[PDB]
RNA sequence: CAAUUUU
RNA sequence: GAGAAUUUGGACAAACUUGGUCAUUUAGAGGAACUAAAAGUCGUAACAAGGUUUCCGUAGGUGAACCUGCGGAAGGAUCAU
RNA sequence: GGACUUUUACUUUGAAAAAAUUAGAGUGUUCAAAGCAGGCGUAUUGCUCGAAUAUAUUAGCAUGGAAUAAUAGAAUAGGAC
RNA sequence: AGGAUAGUGGCCUACCAUGGUUUCAACGGGUAACGGGGAAUAAGGGUUCGAUUCCGGAGAGGGAGCCUGAGAAACGGCUACCACAUCCAAGGAAGGCAGCAGGCGCGCAAAUUACCCAAUCCUAAUUCAGGGAGGUAGUGACAAUAAAUAACGAUACAGGGCCCAUUCGGGUCUUGUAAUUGGAAUGAGUACAAUGUAAAUACCUUAACGAGGAACAAUUGGAGGGCAAGUCUGGUGCCAGCAGCCGCGGUAAUUCCAGCUCCAAUAGCGUAUAUUAAAGUUGUUGCAGUUAAAAAGCUCGUAGUUGAACUUUGGGCCCGGUUGGCC
RNA sequence: CUCUUAAGGUAGCCAAAUGCCUCGUCAUCUAAUUAGUGACGCGCAUGAAUGGAUUAACGAGAUUCCCACUGUCCCUAUCUA
């Protein structure tokens, strides 16, 4: 109300996260390569459908 | 049919009918009466820049917590009083004291959102530094 | 805006937010102020002003290590927490309110580091969990009381509770 | 002051914006032709859905009237005329039945891989922006191009611009001295 | 017929 | 004859003063509401027949919800002698 | 030319409704938004098509129908050729 | 009846009369109201805009009066008053950017003291003069249109079209994988000549130099539902924060902050405000009225709306007119 | 709950013709106001037919302000009986 948000709590949850170094990858295609890239990942290739179909899964 | 007569030379009786029940509309009122500046701290439109005199901080309602941090600003133009809110993680202490600073309004015609009372606004850029830029910082701080 | 440019408005004239909450212009002398605070209300403003001698920093300090303890007197049903308090040197504020060591630390690191050169032990990190105001105030507590009866709440309602009434 | 330019812009997004089996139509129909974004499946949409707009109202109109005759049998002259609709659906209303790859089969890009000539859909988009084939004997760059009936029996490669012949590519300029004085002197 | 609370 | 200043009388009246009326904004010591947050302090009228059945007008009292008098009505606790 | 046809609503056609924009024919601005042009002969001093069409409310303006919605004169006959 | 006009008329005066509009909404008030052609939206019927590329009206700080002239109540003409206001020796003069530039102030908000009559018209005594009319540039992610950010293989690996068999898998190719490579190709560039142009830039051309992921480098959101996509992992633990809505967070959060992976649109992408569809949540086409908001306590009553029926049918004859048919 | 010797200021009203402390405090009026007004109220010591609160007309009632008017004043002069 009157003045109690302490600016001492402040984002502290962007102060006390670890911050790594971003990885560094090799370049992804663009333009129509990359909507070429992603043609053949849905009914070329479709790698673990789970039952009928999964897109990303997530190791289990 | 129901009332509602249909004559064929009844034009006026249906065009009269028409907008003295059309008074009851949530929004034309705040249309042709002009009520969208008599109040609510624009000019019926977007934004205004402000000056922060101090700021403060609430507390919300139940079923929610963690005090939200807005700032106390008086506006250029008509000297009204109504806050801000700051919404990052952080940056109350990049937006500093006594700056200009650009508002914007929650979307939902004013009336402030579940949790937030008395708030009616939103900042976008304090002192045109573009705080975005600054809270990712993909900025420096230019001078404030 | 009318003093952002009187700031470029002179290569010497420095003119900013005093820290007590007022604006401060500064001249070289005493009839240069007056040549330009006329020259706020001409040309710039056109308000007129006060012109006030500026207020200063008050801050005071504990005094030797308060001997006197006496009794405190809350009471809301149950409730008994109070205190005394002693000061700390001027080299290990020197020491705090520069950015040597301040809170996101290591534990070890300000707990041992407190007993390189500062005269104090090594026993001053399970005896805090940090500081403040800002992180920065120099307001430390130590944890000398008994064991505790699971009071997670008093780290983060006393930190909370600290800055008031320390402002 | 001199005129208003007068423009549109000729693409209209649905209005259910986004979901699955919208969504898996496009990508295997604009994915095996390989296309830009969906910035041209919908301006051929959009064009194919304002001429249906056109149609079904004087298709509404009756015959032996101006406009269903007059104009009528003028875009079902010109369906045939740009190489989209056959020889055999002079009727009105197969028109409305007419739907995708039959605007995109008479773009460059996709008819060039069908004269062999091209080895792929996206070689064909290196095939036509490079500066590479003409069509009569004027060169063009651009895939969305919607051949009109004639050039197809005049189609090439360029009258220069190697795999084409005239001048022997120059990458080989790059691959002359390094050619010249690399393999021997 | 006496009778009212219960986070 | 031309003819400058000057000059009488009429109209046009800018500008100005005083009175109203109407509208638009606006300052103002203080008063009397209303809303919100649940932590409260007195009770428990309402929901069961809420333990005095309940609701609407109306008049009077009443720290407080309230209570009581009258004419209604069932949205009830009876579709029945 | 005399003459006078109860008075309208409605509806058909035609005229009007500046033009650009909205449509819409034609026309490879290399494609498209666009423009309104061009297209071909001998290249021995030239032939030629275009620059369409439609909507543009209501108010009028003439133009046919008489169902539909009203309207008026022969009750005291100062009626009608 | 007279005046006055360029010209009828209460346009003004003398006399006389007492009228004129009006619940089919006069009069007064509001307008962030210049009107229209026209925009945005799109089953039908609409709704909301239109200051502004054209037409027409008004204004040249605010009002008022003015001589010249065919035509001004002109304002790049004048006189006076107000409010601004600029100089000076104090004596006096000097004005009107809502024309083009450029400034101020306001504001959330918007370019250049650029060049030229070369185009398109206009002006004069007139083929030559002139025009911030107008045109060429400059700033310019207001809106739009076409489409770079790469192929195409070899190798090797893994799968199955695929003829076979106990193939310990042999063959065809297939599809993905890999920095293991290959020889190709081109503008994004740079920049001779040319073209363009009042002139030059820039494109359309086009010398000659110019590509192997890091360099010739694509981002803006998002991943519990609506709503496509992560039960992956670390930090925080009603704190920090998120979230348009519902809710998440109280010691492994599938919503928080990061790292990976993925989904989205893609040279654009979110946000903010006012809008139209969605909204049959304004309803003529097309709402509801017992209990969800709502049917007047009831009955008269001029409006206004709506109002029983019938007032010449049935024919036959001729004539030519269109379209689909005819061995 | 509680005590005197029975019940403890209700609706109203005010520095009022009742309030010493007092020239109470606040806003307005004027250059300046211990005088006015309108608010405050734990009122030395207001208050309900010892009547409280209002109120149009009226008053040789008391009081403050404003407009006109003047030898009341500046600052006096003169004339008549």
């Amino acid at each position: 109300a009157k003045v109690h948000g302490s600016l001492a709590r402040a984002g502290k949850v962007k102060s006390q996260t670890p911050k790594v170094e971003k990885t560094e990858k090799p370049k992804k295609p663009k333009g129509r390569a990359y909507k070429r890239l992603l043609y053949t990942r849905r009914f070329v290739n479709v790698t673990l459908v789970n039952g009928k179909r999964r897109m990303n899964p997530g190791p289990s | 049919g129901k009332g509602k007569p249909r004559g064929l030379n009844s034009a006026r009786k249906l065009r009269v009918h028409r907008r003295n029940n059309r008074w009851a509309e949530n929004n034309y009122k705040k249309r042709l009466l002009g009520t969208a500046f008599k109040s609510s701290p624009f000019g019926g439109s977007s934004h205004a820049k402000g000056i922060v005199l101090e700021k403060l901080g609430i507390e919300s309602k139940q079923p929610n917590s963690a005090i939200r941090k807005c700032v106390r600003v008086q506006l250029i133009k008509n000297g009204k009083k109504v806050t801000a809110f700051v919404p990052n993680d952080g940056c109350l202490n990049f937006v500093d004291e006594n700056d200009e600073v650009l508002l914007a309004g929650f979307g939902r015609k004013g009336k402030a959102k579940g949790d937030i009372p008395g708030v009616r606004f939103k900042v976008v850029k304090v002192s045109g530094v573009s705080l975005l830029a600054l809270w990712k910082e993909k900025k420096e701080k230019p001078r404030s | 805006e009318g003093l952002k440019r009187l700031s470029k408005s002179d290569p010497c004239v420095l003119t900013y937010m005093s820290e007590s909450g007022e604006h401060i212009v500064a001249g070289t002398g005493e009839l240069h102020l007056e040549i330009c605070l006329q020259d706020l209300e001409h040309d710039h403003a056109g308000v007129p002003l006060k012109i006030s001698p500026p207020v200063v920093a008050y801050r005071e300090t504990v005094e030797s290590e308060s001997s006197q303890t006496a009794l405190s007197k809350s009471p809301n049903k149950h409730n008994r927490i109070y205190l005394k308090a002693e000061p700390i040197d001027e080299e290990v504020s020197l020491a705090i309110e520069n950015g040597i060591i301040n809170p996101r630390d290591d534990f070890k690191a300000r707990a041992r580091i407190m007993a390189d050169d500062y005269g104090w032990d090594v026993t001053d990190a399970r005896k805090i969990w940090c500081f403040g105001p800002d992180g920065n105030g120099p307001n430390l507590v130590i944890d000398q009381t008994k064991a505790v009866q699971y009071l997670h709440e008093i780290k983060d309602s006393v930190v909370a509770a600290f800055q008031w009434a320390t402002k | 002051p001199r005129a208003p330019r007068t423009y549109s812009k000729t693409y209209s997004t649905p209005k259910r914006p986004y979901e699955s089996s919208r969504l898996d139509a496009e990508l295997k129909l604009a994915g095996e032709f390989g296309l830009k974004n969906k910035k041209e499946i919908y301006r051929i949409s959009f064009q194919l859905s304002k001429i249906r707009r056109a149609a079904r109202d004087l298709l509404t109109r009756d015959e032996k009237d101006p406009k269903r005759l007059f104009e009528g049998n003028a875009l079902i002259r010109r369906l045939v005329r740009v190489g989209v609709l056959s020889e055999d659906k002079k009727k009105l209303d197969y028109v409305l039945a007419l739907k995708v790859e039959d605007f995109l089969e008479r773009r460059l890009q996709t008819q060039v891989y069908k004269l062999g000539l091209a080895k792929s859909v996206h070689h064909a988009r290196v095939l036509i922006t490079q500066r590479h084939i003409a069509v009569g004997k004027q060169i063009v760059n651009i895939p969305s191009f919607m051949v009109r009936l004639d050039s197809e029996k005049h189609i090439d490669f360029a009258p220069t611009s190697p795999f084409g012949g005239a001048r022997p590519g120059r990458v080989a300029r790059r691959n002359a001295a390094r050619k010249a004085e690399a393999s021997g002197e």
